[PDB]
């Protein structure tokens, strides 16, 4: 230890005019001692299997050398705190070195977490070990293919169940995808089905193939051990095959199942530019498809509503930056779905339902950067769509936050 | 020399006999797949199909002749080898 | 197996019609290799053909009979009925070596080596379009060939020429991410174009065809 941190400490006791050959005599004392309790603390390190070197061990040692593991405070009469530690000083560098006494009972206490127990498992089936998830995992001859016969069982059983025919089949067959190590090497063939069944599964919209589908790629994806961006240039199509796209089959109705649909494959995009993300690749190309399916003239009403809640769930800053210019056209569009003249097409259910999203997204936005004031007539300067309702919408958030 | 190739054979006369990073490559980062979305369109042995092992597997890319003059490795005749995996091959 | 005598009859006036006696016999013998529905069987011996004459070319550097056979090659490719899966592993270093060679021609200077290049980079955008599959890696490998014949330096302009048009018939994105960071080269090529001294050497004119 330096000797310029012991004059400091010395003369900060009432020991002034200390020489220098007496202040290096105390540096070398103390740094022995401490050499010595760290090699004598490797020993309690060594002896519990854990090579940390915990704060505990230092007071074993303490108590070894028959020192009280006593820190921050030493009792000359040694009887109220004998050889039992304290824990040590909860203290750091960066500290505050002040708190008001009660801000330390306000706080929530942390979780006791879990007591031991003994869970048994295999190493080893003999000589081999398994892939459980509690271990780290001229004429050419006939070629057999790379998945075994317990794999293609597995693969039909797991495709048959994930169409959707019993409900407690399909949810074990999500949970199986979503926490099998073993599925990769069979990846590519998933990834196909999912692709190839979604493009022909659009050519008559079948709505439970597609929702089915579309869980089969959130269960994919929240797998951890499965390499996904090799697979995902094929699956972003899939997933989103029909999420603007419109329905041949009866639009109106199920329209509420198929927009839940269209939110969840927003969600599954989220995680995606989350994730995959590298520069201007991915998130920015369908950003751009997004944007330019928005800036179209005689838009899909069905599509006007599926690219409208793909833009909406992409985050905090791109509902700030690419849904400000844009209120007067969606209120042009919906006053000409109210013009009428007929209802050709499910026209004003889609003006509905795009109306609805927008006004919610729009107060968010609004609550985020601003005060609350002037929430009556204000909003009469944006057209005038959401007004007090996208007030009360902002004031209900206001109250969750005031609730948090 | 007799076998498929035999005029190339005779013709020539011989008679014994950052960026380079993996991902800017996966085929998601440089393909316009935003064009696939359809919008507004108008076992016993195995279920699961068996592929070229050799393109699958082996590295032809090792046939590719970059410099005619700096041949890395020597190239040697290839034997018809009649693949009886595919079918429509009688034998 | 052991090919017929119909079929062998067959092979041999095929292949003897695309060595270059006349035009129509030609056109009439690609448009048969286009057009004909059983010609499996057959299909072993072409690939064998068409990848040794492209390796013969380094023996004798002729530019017409490497045309012959990427004419072949694309009239193999429009045939519906045969699959060339099983031997795309051999045409497509074929059409590389069109590509990428240095030496295309006889008589360098005027020798349009330059058109086998772009005819042959159509024809390698058309079979990894059609053959790209994420098992085969097909598109990734030649797009990494390419790249790192263009990225390197001491490649002649040829086979710069070659890697640039490969890359740029792939499509837009591949332009996007491969030739738009490497656009101050055109730096290093006008180096010397506008500014010699030596002018009467043959690394002009292959410099602005690349440019």
């Amino acid at each position: 230890l330096p000797s310029e941190s012991m004059k400091v400490v010395a003369e900060s006791m009432g020991i002034a005019q200390i020489q220098e050959e007496t202040c290096q005599l105390l540096t070398d004392e103390v740094s022995y001692r401490i050499k010595e309790i760290a090699q004598d603390a490797l020993k309690f390190m060594h002896m519990g299997k854990r090579q940390k070197l915990t704060t505990s061990d230092i007071d074993y040692a303490l108590k070894l050398k028959n020192v009280e593991p006593l820190y921050g405070f030493h009792a000359q009469e040694f009887i109220p705190f004998r050889f039992a530690s304290g824990g040590g000083r909860e203290l750091y560098f960066y500290e505050e070195k002040e708190v008001d006494l009660s801000d330390i009972i306000n706080t929530p206490l942390p979780r006791v977490p879990l007591d031991v127990c003994l869970k048994a498992h295999w190493l080893s089936i003999e000589g081999c070990q398994p892939a459980i998830p509690e271990n780290p995992p001229r004429l050419k001859p006939r070629s057999i293919h790379e998945l075994s016969v317990e794999q293609q069982l597995y693969y039909k059983e797991i495709t048959e169940a994930c169409v959707g025919s019993c409900e407690a089949k399909r949810a074990e067959a999500l949970q199986s995808i979503a926490t099998d190590p073993g599925l990769y090497q069979m990846l590519p063939r998933f990834s196909t089905f999912i692709s190839e069944g979604v493009r022909v599964n659009v050519v008559q919209n079948n709505l439970a193939l597609l929702i089915y589908l579309m869980r089969m790629v959130k269960a994919l994806m929240d797998n951890p051990t499965l390499y996904l961006e090799k697979y995902v240039h094929e699956l972003i199509p899939a997933v989103m095959t029909c999420i603007v796209s419109r329905q041949l089959c009866l639009r109106p109705d199920v329209d509420n199942h198929w927009a839940l649909r269209d939110f969840a494959a927003r969600l599954v995009a989220q995680i995606c530019k989350h994730f995959s993300t590298t520069t201007n690749n991915i998130q920015s190309r369908i950003t751009k498809t997004f944007t330019k399916s928005w800036v179209d003239e005689k838009t899909p009403w069905t599509t006007r509503y599926g690219s409208i809640a793909g833009l909406a769930e992409l985050g905090h800053d791109v509902i700030k930056t690419l849904i400000l210019p844009r209120l007067q056209q969606e209120g042009e569009r919906i006053r000409s779905v109210l013009d009428g003249p007929v209802l050709s097409n499910i026209d004003r259910i889609g003006a509905d339902h795009v109306q609805s999203l927008l006004l919610k997204h729009c107060a968010p936005v609004l609550a985020k950067l601003r005060p609350p004031p002037d929430n009556q007539d204000a909003y009469r300067a944006e057209f005038g769509s959401l007004g007090p309702l996208l007030c009360s919408q902002v004031v209900k958030a206001r109250a969750q936050a005031a609730l948090q | 020399r007799y076998g498929p190739a035999r005029l190339w054979y005779d013709m020539l006369g011989v008679p014994e006999d950052d960026l380079l990073a993996d991902e800017n490559f996966l085929m998601v980062t440089q393909l316009h797949w935003e064009d696939d979305i359809i919008w507004d369109g108008e076992p016993w042995y195995s279920i699961f199909p068996i592929d070229n092992e050799d393109l699958v597997y082996g590295r032809w890319e090792d046939n590719i002749i970059w410099d005619a003059q700096a041949m890395p490795r020597l190239l040697e005749p290839p034997v018809l080898t009649l693949d009886p995996n595919d079918e429509n091959l009688i034998l």
